[PDB]
């Protein structure tokens, strides 16, 4: 695996490379918003956002060392995860919004066109002023980024020995985002410290990413196959 | 053979 | 001010460690009634001692009332759950609810739907058992939990505990012998199990709220009615 | 209100 002889910096540089693009929204303004073309949006946007989900997962170091199998598990198991860390993200400069797309910036107000779908977006509100708060940089993003796709479903998978490359590329992970906090000209005690409330927001994105998905599986009873494929993953 | 099966097998 | 903030590593270990519940028992071939009879009623009693554990863990006794609801109520079968996996440790394959109550996932499959938790559950014991976890990082895992997961749905005083926790889960595997770059590393392993002690918080909770057979008492029922 | 007040309380 060439995975594991990467130097930090160059962990940091395969990463931000890999970054996908932010897409856009059909969302034309003079539309009324109803709760049915609303949740249009926000699904033809994360249809789109999961093609280059998948490609983009390629990219991230040690992923194609895994089977296929194990490929098609992790990416079922964290893509909400990944689409709403993503938008968490993206929304740290605006305060009190998300921004869905550059044209989709939506308030709370506006997320209660879809019944009970206002829980979450104040979830996803306050995980995103806890990134603005903390100042949070893109080389730590998406650092994070990348453990959630190998973190959230290595737990759930003979062959203890893909589980354990895994590790050691999440401990490459670790040695890195560490790396880029001693370069910032934080102390060690100050390093371990910022690693830890990183990671623990890992624990409100899965928490986030449960519940919405709990409603999406209920909104079931326009979504294109691959959605429905990745959404039956978790039943 | 799932979409997400064939997308990541895509080369 | 808060005190929990002056206290050494030293002292913080010590006070979780003396603050640890008691281990309890259950009732002394399971039918799916009887198999969550069991559970619901140990679930229950244990509820009544991570309460008053809950109130000795340092800076939880100087957040206001609303603030301690919110976190039990948000952390609960978290606290339960690692609870679990670390009694179990030392029994590969088994889930050792009480010392009288020790169950394989064959037993999981008597009730419809746990025997995917129940595997959760065993694959988290055999993490920890395969990282050697020792107790003194357990109780500070388990602290986290009650402090860091309902934190976002509420703020200050509750991130500077958290960061003593880090310094003295730091100052443990400094202590075990741990380098620079194993301490981070095994810092970095704990925290991101306890995101699969939330997933499976969440979908354990989930089928706890469909099933409305078993008489759940009625603090565990507001426990569990605050996740609806 | 809740049981959950009375045994933080006592
Ligand atoms: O089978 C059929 O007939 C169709 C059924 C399948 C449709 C799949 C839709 O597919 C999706 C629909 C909505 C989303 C969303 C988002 C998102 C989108 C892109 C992105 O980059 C980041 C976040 C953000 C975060 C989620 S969320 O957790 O709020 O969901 C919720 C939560 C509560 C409610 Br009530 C509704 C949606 C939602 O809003 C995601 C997928
Ligand atoms: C009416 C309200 C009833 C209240 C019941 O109340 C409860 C019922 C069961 C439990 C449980 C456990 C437990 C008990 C004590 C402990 O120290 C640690 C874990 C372990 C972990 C959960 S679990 O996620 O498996 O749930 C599941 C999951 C799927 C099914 Br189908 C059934 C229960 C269950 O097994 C917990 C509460």
């Amino acid at each position: 695996s060439l995975a594991l002889s990467l130097t930090a910096d160059q962990m940091v540089s395969a990463l931000l490379d890999a970054e996908p693009p932010i897409l856009y929204s059909e969302y034309d303004p003079t539309r009324p918003f109803s709760e049915a073309s609303m949740m249009g949006l926000l699904t033809n946007l994360a249809d789109r956002e999961l093609v280059h989900m998948i490609n983009w997962a390629k990219r991230v170091p040690g992923f194609v060392d895994l089977t296929l199998h194990d490929q098609v598990h992790l990416l079922e198991c964290a893509w909400l995860e990944i689409l709403m860390i993503g938008l968490v993200w993206r929304s740290m400069e605006h305060p009190g919004k998300l921004l869905f797309a550059p044209n989709l910036l939506l308030d709370r107000n506006q997320g209660k066109c879809v019944e009970g779908m206002v829980e979450i977006f104040d979830m996803l509100l306050a995980t995103s002023s806890r990134f603005r708060m903390m100042n949070l940089q893109g080389e730590e993003f998406v650092c994070l980024k990348s453990i959630i796709l190998l973190n959230s479903g290595v737990y759930t998978f003979k062959s203890l020995e893909e589980k354990d490359h895994i590790h050691r590329v999440l401990d490459k992970i670790t040695d890195t985002l560490i790396h880029l906090m001693a370069k910032a000209g934080l102390t060690l005690q100050q390093q371990h410290q910022r690693l830890a409330q990183l990671l623990l927001i890992l624990s409100h994105i899965r928490h986030m990413s449960n519940k919405g998905m709990e409603h999406l599986y209920s909104m079931k009873c326009p979504l294109s196959d691959l959605l429905l494929e990745m959404l039956d993953a978790h039943r | 053979h799932k979409i997400l099966h064939r997308l990541l097998q895509d080369s």
